[PDB]
């Protein structure tokens, strides 16, 4: 009793139509599962069909037993950014249920209006110690790790100001270092042409 | 509901550990999945009811006692560094049916108690510079120097919790990749329209929850005892 | 729910022939509740080394067991199976007769 | 093939 | 023409000294196949057929793991039910349940049923149209609430027609010999000694297998109905069997009468005399 799913990361952006790929090999005739793990959280049933061929749908996702293809593809038609989430599928005929390693599912949000730029922040009770932030790049933009080992940078991240509604980009940077300078930071990832540095 | 006990846990190698699973549905089955990069949900124990314990894939290191139809708790008899990872309880009605799970808890196994240390947290004010061109004021939060990656992060504006304008990311960093155990660092924005920033009324406070040392473990060193503690940071 | 009585016969595998080798079992059938309890008895004395062919069903809801052992018919001896059951006052015991 | 029964979870009389 | 699958499930509680018995039994056209019992130590599904030694290992840890969570349902369903029933918590009692399929000729679903039944006497069931279940009383009704309640009947269903006829198929391909398989019955006749110049005869039929056999008397061409002691067959335990009628006859007279075997196995019905 199994299951293969070929994804391992999906990425897209909003509103995007979304589709997961899934086949089971199994020996009786298995209920199939969809289960959904958001990030800090541990699985839960997004869900579930019986009998062939019907389909299930939650939370706007569906899926039909295909008996033919032996399939169970997740689809949503309009991917929100809520279901950035690890999506497991799964069969079971009576057998002790395992789980593969699923899909690692991302959505990015469509940037309105892009407007890149570093800026450094000082610190409220140092004073002395610096960051740098890149943000409101666009969310085709990727933030390449730091080359040089005595500089850390974060992934991006994305957050919304809901009552405005508006969502950014963005990805800090510092280190603990004598040359140490925004210009600097973020050169070992392909940058915008058009990014904004201040003069400080 | 299932929950797990305890959430967080730091151990060394050698030692003895019980993760102890109670269900509140009234379940026959229930199962302990272990999780980790690249390999996702392995299941280790499960147990048909109240009495047994069968092994499941992984077994080696793992030992289950299932006393009661509640409580299904896996031991580690003598734990390794192998078995740190996050772990996930879930219960059945019956063979083959849904599996409801627990929320989890984290486990880091290291051979030493001293390479512990909390976080340390600055907030870092907005750029003049975005306020000028963008009409908003973000703020940093960096939380550093810490072991293991047991921290939670939240931001405070004038004493209530918020989630709007915020963002964290979502795993630490190796402050350095070289030394085998090395200190985590975790950073997060709080972003906020400008004029609302700079009214001086308005306070604001990040707070990372760390994870660490019980009362019962026993500590050595000058250095203070690094414990499950709140280290803090403001700003107006 | 009410219960059943069990019902018996004891008899030989094999038509009896005096000193040859053979099995005798008692087959008990037709009873509510399964737990029964079933003595095989050879001149008048239960007998320790009994077999029994697992317990059954059958759409009746009632029960059905077959329990047997080894023996040797002689001109003498004297072969019963006592059967005590919930649905009886007293233990009945059916003696083996080898003409039927 | 022997099929996994559902709990009857009864109450009554 | 016909054929089956059937599995017997019981359960007893055995108080108040601890854990209830706990026993499947699969029938392939009524003869066991396949059996499991709590009580044995590694308790485990066995074969009761030479020809089911056939099947894989993996193919008994498959079947075990369902036992072993079958048992763990009933188990508290037992005890559930005492409470519903007001019951005394010493005592011990009984759910059984019979469930599988009956295909036709056609290979085709032919009736499909999973009957329980709670101390001896019937507790729900599914009905004919696969559907839909009648409960047996106020306890069953709540039962019958839950199962329509979750989708329980489409998914047996799924099991009913699917599943389980093809698995009849496997199993017949697997033993067309021994299941088809068919012993004619020997057949002789007992004379005894009656005090008042009387006579019994008894036709004896022995060593036959299937299981179904007729056995008659008839004096001048008729079967002798009303005259006629007869057994209920029984195992001789090879597994053959064994059944005998006997009737009463006066001294000298015994000439006239005339024993009557019928048996699938036999290709003319015997008809038997004494001495």
């Amino acid at each position: 009793d199994s299951v293969t799913q070929m994804q391992g990361q999906v990425t897209l952006s909003e509103n995007d139509f979304l589709f997961i790929n899934c086949t089971y090999s199994t020996t009786g005739y298995p209920t199939l599962f969809w289960y959904v793990q958001y990030s800090g959280e541990g699985p839960q049933l997004l869900l579930q069909v019986t009998t062939a061929n019907n389909k299930g749908s939650s939370r706007g996702f569906e899926a039909t037993y295909d008996k033919g293809t032996t399939s169970f593809h997740l689809q949503k038609t309009s991917v929100q950014e809520i279901d950035s989430a690890v999506y497991y599928c799964a069969a079971n005929s009576g057998t002790y249920q395992r789980f593969g390693t699923g899909t690692k599912l991302q959505v990015v949000p469509n940037i309105q209006n892009p407007d890149p730029a570093v800026y450094q922040l000082r610190d409220s009770k140092s004073s002395d110690k610096s960051v740098c932030l890149f943000t409101d790049f666009d969310s085709q933009t990727n933030v390449s790790q730091s080359k040089d080992s005595d500089v850390y940078i974060t992934d991006k991240c994305v957050l919304d100001m809901r009552s405005m509604d508006f969502k950014s980009n963005s990805a800090v940077a510092w280190s603990n270092k004598s040359d140490f300078a925004c210009a600097n930071a973020f050169n070992n990832s392909i940058i915008p042409e058009d990014t904004f540095f201040p003069s400080p | 509901a299932v929950t797990q006990s305890p959430r967080n846990k730091v151990a060394v190698t050698g030692g003895k550990v019980t993760l102890s699973c109670n269900q509140t549905n009234n379940h026959n089955n229930m199962y302990w999945y272990r999780q980790d990069t690249g390999h996702g949900l392995r299941l280790i124990h499960y147990s048909y009811g109240a009495g047994s314990t069968e092994k499941g894939d992984i077994p080696d290191g793992y030992k289950a006692s299932r006393p009661s139809q509640e409580n299904f708790s896996l031991i580690l008899e003598l734990a390794t560094p192998s078995q740190t990872s996050v772990y996930f309880c879930a219960s059945g009605d019956f063979w083959g049916d849904t599996l409801y799970f627990g929320a989890g808890t984290r486990l880091s196994v290291l051979e030493d108690l001293k390479n512990v240390f909390p976080p340390e947290v600055a907030v870092f004010e907005p750029s003049e510079a975005e306020i000028s061109h963008t009409q908003k004021a973000t703020l940093v939060c960096l939380a550093t120097g810490f072991y293991p990656d047991h921290v939670e992060l939240s931001w405070w504006v004038n004493g209530k919790e918020v989630h709007s304008g915020v963002c964290t990311d979502p795993q630490p960093l190796k402050e350095q990749p070289a030394l085998n155990d090395s200190r985590y660092a975790l950073s997060s924005r709080l972003r906020v329209s400008a004029t609302f920033w700079q009214n001086p009324r308005n306070h604001f406070r990040c707070q990372v929850q760390f994870y660490g040392l019980s009362e019962n473990d026993e500590w050595t060193q000058d250095r203070a005892k690094p414990v499950t503690q709140i280290v803090s940071a403001e700003a107006w | 729910g009410i219960q059943k009585t069990p019902q018996i016969q004891v008899y030989s595998r094999h038509p009896p022939e005096n000193g040859k080798p053979n099995i005798l079992n008692c087959y008990v059938t037709q009873f509510h509740p399964p737990h029964i309890e079933i003595q095989m008895l050879k001149n008048g004395k239960k007998i320790p080394k009994v077999e029994m062919s697992d317990m059954s069903f059958s759409k009746d809801w009632s029960f059905y067991i077959l329990a047997h052992t080894e023996f040797t018919p002689t001109e003498t001896d004297t072969y019963a199976c006592r059967v005590k059951h919930d649905s009886m006052a007293e233990p009945k015991t059916v003696y083996w007769d080898r003409d039927m | 093939w022997i099929y996994v029964y559902r709990p009857m979870g009864c109450g009554g009389s | 023409g016909p054929h089956s699958l059937r599995y017997f499930v019981t359960a007893v509680s055995r108080p108040g000294l601890g854990e209830p018995r706990y026993m499947e039994v699969g029938y392939v056209d009524d003869t066991e196949f396949v059996r499991f019992d709590s009580d044995a130590e590694n308790p485990r599904y066995e074969p009761r057929a030479r020809w089911m030694e056939q099947e894989g290992p993996e193919y008994w840890e498959r079947e075990t793991q369902k036992a072993k969570g079958n048992e763990q349902s009933f188990r508290v369903d037992l005890r559930t039910l005492l409470g519903c029933y007001n019951q005394s918590k010493g005592g011990s009692h009984t759910i059984q349940v019979i469930s599988g399929c009956e295909v036709g000729s056609d290979g085709r679903l032919l009736r499909g049923y999973q009957q329980y039944a709670y101390d001896g006497s019937d507790y729900i069931a599914l009905n004919e149209d696969l559907k839909t279940w009648t409960a047996a009383d106020m306890a069953a009704l709540i039962t019958k609430h839950k199962w329509e309640q979750a989708g329980e009947a489409e998914r047996l269903r799924a099991y009913l027609e699917g599943t389980c006829v093809e698995w009849l198929r496997r199993y017949l391909k697997n033993g067309n010999a021994t299941l088809l398989r068919t012993d004619s019955p020997k057949a002789h006749v007992t004379h005894h000694s009656r005090p008042e110049d009387k006579v019994t005869l008894r036709c004896w039929a022995l060593g036959f297998y299937p299981a179904d056999i007729t056995l008659t008397w008839q004096l001048n061409g008729e079967e002798l109905i009303q005259d006629m002691e007869l057994v209920e067959t029984r195992p001789a335990g090879d597994g053959t069997f064994q059944k005998w009628a006997s009737v009463v006859v006066p001294l000298g007279k015994e000439q006239y009468y005339t024993c009557h075997v019928y048996h699938q196995g036999l290709p003319e019905p015997l008809t038997l005399r004494w001495e």
